[PDB]
């Protein structure tokens, strides 16, 4: 958890984050992507 | 990243606190001016001339800075001679108007006025009354250092000086005066930067900030107005800058107001550079700041340009190229070129007229008032540290090439290259062979064996052509530079042939020799009558021919001679189209064997031996000589081959035998291999295009900013470049012109990048951090096709099997090939042809991005093979492993035999049809080489540089047997360096240079490592003899189910038996092969009488010859017995006594001393090798040196002579000298002194001869001195004793 500092725009360890699931936004990506045949064209 | 022109490395770092600002006291200001010397107290010549006291310029500090001189001090400028007078004068006289005015004594803890004191001072030079200014010389530290120049009194008409209520207008000071003799035209003298003007600039100095805005307000018609945010020196100053522009630093004058930026952002950048934690400076920053007249959105003035980069320059970012502690015109314009190239304004820190945003998480902590504003942009690149500074490379350093992840496309890679490669590069050759000679001697006397003279192999067509002369000629001159070589080296053998007994004398002591042919004098001849060439006796006179003699008369060996006979009668000359050529060389041999001596030596030297030649000299001179044997020295590549003549005696009988049909078949198997080699090389001159094979080819980028993650064309070419000449060296260079900073990358493209970069499917990236890294200047780059250094005998071996599996591998059948532990980067996927489908393995990860490669044709497979987990799921119809078989025992800690006993049966069940092993083994002989490799008996073990590595081995037979007992049916054969040099095109090919001496040493390495070529896929050999001795009928079997085959057994690279069953014809020896129906087998009845490696080969009417295995005949039992005489009966008189020595007639021994780390032939007349066709003998004269210097019989090679068998007499090192008969004391050797002591008593000295020789002591008749060139004084009796 040692500190970075700009590589991304968070730090982990950083100041007042917070760990708290919502039953409101599942979290998440995209796995189901339509690729078939027909569906892709 | 990069701020137009100019390059940025991404650690931020500025100093991290400020010196609180020191008014000087009145007293140090008194010292200062009143030292002994001003120079470095005061002011300071930046660049002092040493031989005379002159100075171009002189940079000045605080009470002189100040100063602004008068018209008549800049027209009629001073020298440094009166200058320093000047000052020593002035700075002292004015000391004294000062301090008359303030007594020291009272009132010295004062702190003067820092702004006062100068115009005080300065006002005193230019010789103004001084008055006024020393009212308020002095001012208590809480009174603004500028306030107390107002409250003191609001003055508004002192020129340089104008104090109103809230500012104080006065000339800037002038950082720079030049002494006469200045020229901002060099770009040497230290960039003055204008200052060296009296008015060229105009400091503002303000009291609050509503009189600074009053300030602005009223002079905002001026050009533009600098003003330092940071903790300004005396005061918040405002830096006006006159119209006029500077001339020196750009072609395009920059204004005055412009270049005061860059001097100072060029600072901030130098000083960001340097500046540490540990340090407090001034201010957190030196770079100036434009608050009017600037126009803030373009980007075009250079000083909008250095402007836009300063807000950069102000969060500790630092210059990639290092900017020097004293800027210099030449430096000065090399940045304010960078500057302005086309480039991208930095966009990060947005500027503004009365603040400076310097980001918040930045080493820079903001001074105090409003400034400087804490903006902080989305996305700022740079992160913090330092970079401790590298000196110069002196000379351009190579770059092992690491990949990133993305890869460029061939197509996008190409161009990228194309539109920065510097395509005709003119390029320099140098040399690619330095070594000696690769000499090759054949007794063509020798072999018992006829062979028709009509029908040799003659001269091959190709020869004479426009196409081949043009490169047999051009690799000449890649000789660094020949006589004395090939000379020597026909007089290294022809000292072999010297018989020092009466019986039949050759070469016998002052004997007379002829020469012909001479460019001052050949330099051998300084040599043979020095007895240098140690072995041969000094000749009596040397009598010189030729057509360029210049010492003898000139004769042409064509037509008869008017001179008399010469023991020896070397001849030389030049042939050079062929038949009367034939004539011309046929009718010089017949002259040169007509000059010798009945019973000489002549040494004629044939350029095309062809077999047109062979058959009119076995003709015409086939009785004037006894023996002859072929001396080819292999300096260049050339067919010249050198004919020694035996007893010139009426009634010889030199019928061409099949050893001639061998040598002159060797020599020709080379000339197609070393050309076939130097065709990859470039024609000198020519520019270099992509055409040649072996062309340097690179990639000049101008301030190229390589980043990681994008495909910016400076990284995008680097690519390419490094992907079209991979194994080879790639070395980056950064030469620093004064305009932007040059990298050329080059590199030497040869065929071995061509065959890996055709495998490529895409070209990766290069992790750029290293060449981000080095921001330092090395030297201009070089382009030469080889490098300056004969590679390591290790490599000559090396580049022998990446010359054999390249061709081992082009078969198609091969299909799918694994290599058990290829490099950690595949070194593989150029020896094999781009469409095979190879997996190279290997503990340590691959070192190519694997990626790039299609993974249909190349895999990887990690982790090593000698492990039985590595084995599952990994087939492969073929193995290789060359260069690994050996570290895996030794890793493994484990035997040999035992470990490949483990790994063949793995490539089998691995499904491998073949397997090629670089294994260990002597299978040639069990001796090794001083340096190369040492033979640890105790424990079968190789030392490869003694230590640098250690790996175990096997033996030939053991080691064989052990093979055919776990692959049974596979046919096995060894394939080693062959003598031909035909792999050259790996060497040659590549451009490194070689020892054309290493060729034996490599053949000798190769020899000491074959490569173990199993082939499952047929039937194996069957030797009778098992292990097969030299001069045996032995019983070979190929067994082929059809008759109608043609055997064809090559051993060196050459064929030398070869015709189906009913006719072979065989130069190895007798060799009568007929196809048995029976078994279905040719059984061959071969005889050889040359021991080594053949490789049978059985080709059918229709298709390529295919290989049928391998068997070896091994040299004869080297040892040495001698029927030593008994105490009486043997003599030290003169007749000196001979004991026959026993040893195969296959080596030929030569006497000599063990001196140093190689062996010197002794002397003829003190021992030699008389031999008589019944037995070779040892014939010696007894000498009182005998006794501490013993002799050797050494096996004489073309190589050093005595390695194979270098026994040391020690019977003729102990035979006890009697009391009752003559002694002769020699000297020991060509650096030894030695004296005689009979009973305990200084009896005589051979070192110094004594004036007056001792009672019964003379010279004797011959010399027989182990060194030949010292006399050898016969004793009377008694009981001398040598002392050496
Ligand atoms: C420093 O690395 C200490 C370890 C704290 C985080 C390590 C990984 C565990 C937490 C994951 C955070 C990102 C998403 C899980």
């Amino acid at each position: 958890g040692n500190v970075q500092t700009s590589v991304n725009t968070y730090n982990i360890t950083g100041d007042g984050n917070s760990f708290t699931p919502t039953s409101d936004m599942t979290s998440t990506a995209a796995p189901a992507i339509d690729l078939k045949p027909g569906v892709l064209n | 990243a990069a701020v137009f022109g100019i390059q940025l490395v991404p650690k931020l770092n500025t100093s991290t606190t400020r010196r609180t600002f020191l008014p000087l006291r009145f007293d140090l200001l008194l010292d200062r001016l009143q030292s002994t010397n001003l120079h470095g107290v005061l002011y300071r010549a930046l660049d002092f001339n040493p031989v005379d006291r002159s100075a171009t310029v002189i940079q000045t500090y605080p009470p002189l800075n100040a100063w602004s001189p008068h018209h008549a001090f800049i027209e009629n400028p001073l020298d440094y001679r009166d200058w320093t007078e000047f000052i020593h004068d002035r700075a002292l006289a004015f000391v004294g108007v000062l301090t008359q005015r303030y007594p020291l004594t009272q009132n010295a803890q004062r702190y003067t006025n820092p702004l006062v004191l100068g115009a005080a001072f300065g006002d005193f030079l230019n010789a103004r009354s001084i008055d006024i200014f020393l009212d308020r010389l002095f001012y208590d530290p809480t009174q603004d250092s500028p306030i107390t120049a107002i409250t003191k009194f609001p003055y508004q008409w002192t020129i340089d000086s104008n104090v109103t209520t809230d500012s104080v207008r006065t000339s800037a000071g002038c950082k720079y005066i030049t002494l006469y003799g200045y020229d901002p035209s060099r770009p040497s003298t230290p960039a003055t930067y204008g200052k060296h003007r009296p008015t060229y600039a105009t400091v503002f100095y303000y009291s609050t900030l509503p009189a600074r805005s009053r300030l602005l307000a009223n002079l905002a018609a001026g050009p533009t107005v600098l003003e330092h945010f940071d903790s300004p020196t005396y005061g918040p100053h405002l830096l006006l800058p006159q119209t006029g522009d500077v001339l020196g630093y750009s072609s395009s004058l920059i204004s005055q107001a412009a270049l005061l930026m860059v001097e100072s952002v060029m600072d901030a950048l130098r000083d960001n550079a340097n500046a540490s934690a540990s340090t407090a400076v001034t201010r957190l920053d030196q770079s100036y700041h434009p608050v009017t007249s600037f126009d803030p959105s373009t980007f075009n003035t250079l000083l909008q340009r250095a402007t836009n980069l300063a807000l950069l320059a102000v969060q500790g970012v630092q210059s990639e190229s290092a900017i020097p502690a004293i800027p210099t015109m030449s430096d000065v314009r090399s940045f304010v070129a960078r500057l302005m190239a086309e480039g991208d304004p930095q966009q990060w820190f947005p500027y503004r007229v009365d603040q400076i945003l310097y980001w918040p998480e930045s080493p820079f902590v903001p001074p105090i008032g409003p400034f400087y504003a804490p903006f902080r942009p989305v996305n700022f690149p740079f992160t913090t540290g330092s970079y401790t500074v590298v000196p110069d490379a002196s000379r351009p350093l190579r770059l092992l090439p690491q990949y990133r992840n993305a890869t460029i496309t061939v197509q996008q890679a190409d161009d990228a290259y194309e539109d920065t490669a510097l395509s005709p590069l003119i390029t320099t050759h140098g040399f690619c062979v330095t070594g000696g000679v690769f000499t090759s001697i054949y007794d063509i006397s020798g072999d018992p064996t006829a062979y028709p003279p009509a029908q040799l192999v003659d001269a091959p067509n190709d020869y004479f052509d426009r196409e081949r002369m043009a490169r047999r000629d051009l690799f000449r001159r890649l000789r660094a530079p020949r006589s004395a070589i090939k000379d020597r080296a026909v007089f290294d053998f022809l000292a072999s042939l010297v018989n020092p007994t009466t019986a039949n004398p050759v070469l016998d002591t002052s004997f007379s020799m002829a020469y012909l042919g001479a460019s001052d004098e050949p330099v051998i001849l300084a040599d043979i009558r020095s007895g240098s060439i140690p072995g041969l006796p000094i000749p009596r006179r040397i009598v010189q021919f030729g057509y360029d003699v210049v010492h003898g008369s000139l004769l042409d060996l064509s037509r008869a001679v008017p001179t008399g006979t010469f023991g020896l009668v070397y001849a030389d000359l030049d042939q050079v189209d062929m038949p009367a050529a034939n004539r011309a060389a046929i009718a010089m041999l017949g002259t040169a064997l007509q000059m010798t001596t009945a019973g000489g030596v002549s040494v004629l030297k044939v350029n095309f031996p062809t077999r047109a030649f062979w058959t009119q000299v076995f003709n015409l001179y086939a009785t004037h000589a006894t023996t002859l044997h072929l001396v080819k020295p292999t300096i260049v590549n050339s067919s010249e081959v050198f004919l020694v003549f035996g007893g010139r005696q009426s009634n010889g009988a030199l019928r061409s035998t099949t050893a001639l049909q061998r040598a002159l078949l060797s020599l020709y198997a080379r000339n197609a291999a070393i050309d076939r080699a130097v065709t990859h090389i470039p024609f000198f001159g020519v520019p270099d295009d992509g055409t040649s094979d072996l062309g340097i080819d690179a990639v000049r980028l101008f301030d190229p900013m390589f980043s990681d993650a994008v495909a910016n064309l400076p990284s995008n070419a680097l690519a390419s470049l490094v992907s079209r000449v991979v194994p080879s060296s790639i070395m980056f260079t950064r030469v620093p012109s004064n305009g932007p900073v040059s990298t050329t990358i080059y590199g030497k493209r040869t065929f071995l990048s061509n065959r890996r970069r055709a495998r490529l499917r895409d070209v990766p990236m290069l992790i750029t951090t290293t060449l981000v890294h080095q921001r330092r200047f090395t030297t201009p780059p070089t382009f030469t096709l080889f490098s300056s250094e004969a590679v390591p005998v290790t490599t000559l071996v090396a580049a022998g099997y990446n010359s054999f599996i390249s061709e081992q591998t082009r078969n198609p059948n091969l299909a799918h090939l694994l290599d058990l532990g290829t490099g950690p980067e595949c070194r593989i996927l150029s020896l094999i042809p781009p469409t095979l489908q190879v997996t190279m393995s290997d503990s340590r990860p691959c070192a190519e991005l694997m990626a790039s490669f299609d993974p249909a044709l190349t895999a990887y497979v990690q982790g090593d093979y000698s492990t039985a987990a590595f084995w599952n799921g990994i087939r492969c119809d073929s193995a290789t492993a060359i260069f690994t078989i050996g570290a895996a025992a030794a890793a493994a800690g484990t035997d040999l035999i035992a470990f490949v006993q483990q790994l063949i049966p793995r490539i089998v069940a691995a499904g491998g049809t073949r397997m090629w092993l670089q294994l260990n083994t002597p299978l040639y002989e069990v001796s090794s080489l001083p340096d190369l490799i040492e033979i640890d008996l105790r424990d079968h073990v190789y030392r490869f540089n003694g230590g640098e590595r250690v790996e175990p081995y096997a033996d030939p037979v053991p080691l064989q047997q052990a093979i055919a007992a776990l692959l049974p049916a596979a046919a096995l054969s060894w394939h080693t360096l062959s003598p031909t040099c035909d792999w050259l095109p790996y060497i040659i090919g590549v451009g490194s240079p070689l020892n054309l001496s290493d060729i034996n040493t490599a053949i000798s390495y190769s020899r000491l490592t074959p490569i173990l070529h199993i082939d499952t896929t047929t039937p194996p050999l069957r030797v009778n003899p098992v292990p097969t001795p030299l001069n045996q009928q032995c019983a070979i079997r190929i067994t082929s189910l059809d008759p109608a085959a043609v055997l064809s057994v090559q051993h060196n690279g050459v064929e030398v038996i070869g015709g189906t069953p009913g006719n072979v014809i065989s130069v190895a020896g007798a060799a009568a092969l007929q196809y048995i129906l029976a078994n279905q087998e040719f059984l061959l009845q071969f005889t050889p009488t040359l021991p080594g490696i053949f490789d049978v080969f059985l080709t059918t009417l229709g298709q390529p010859p295919v290989p049928r295995g391998s068997f070896t005949i091994t040299p004869p039992p080297t040892t040495v017995a001698l029927n030593m005489p008994p105490p009486r009966q043997l003599d030290f008189t003169d007749v000196g006594n001979d004991a026959r020595i026993t040893c195969d007639p296959y080596y030929q021994l030569a006497v000599c001393i063990f001196k140093d780390g190689q062996y010197v032939r002794v002397n003829p007349e003190k021992a030699s090798v008389v031999t008589n066709a019944p037995n070779r003998d040892l014939h010696f004269v007894l000498d009182l040196a005998d006794n501490h210097v013993l002799l050797y019989l050494c096996d004489v090679t073309p190589s050093g002579l005595g390695d194979r068998i270098a026994f040391p007499i020690v019977d003729i090192y102990r035979i006890a000298f009697p009391r009752n008969t003559p002694v002769r004391a020699s000297l020991p050797y060509t650096g030894g002194g030695a004296h005689l002591t009979s009973g305990g008593n200084p009896f005589m000295s051979l070192t110094t001869p004594p004036a007056v020789l001792p009672a019964g002591v003379a010279l004797a008749a011959l010399s027989t001195s182990v060194a030949t060139q010292y006399p050898t004084y016969t004793l009377p009796a008694g009981v001398y004793e040598y002392v050496i």
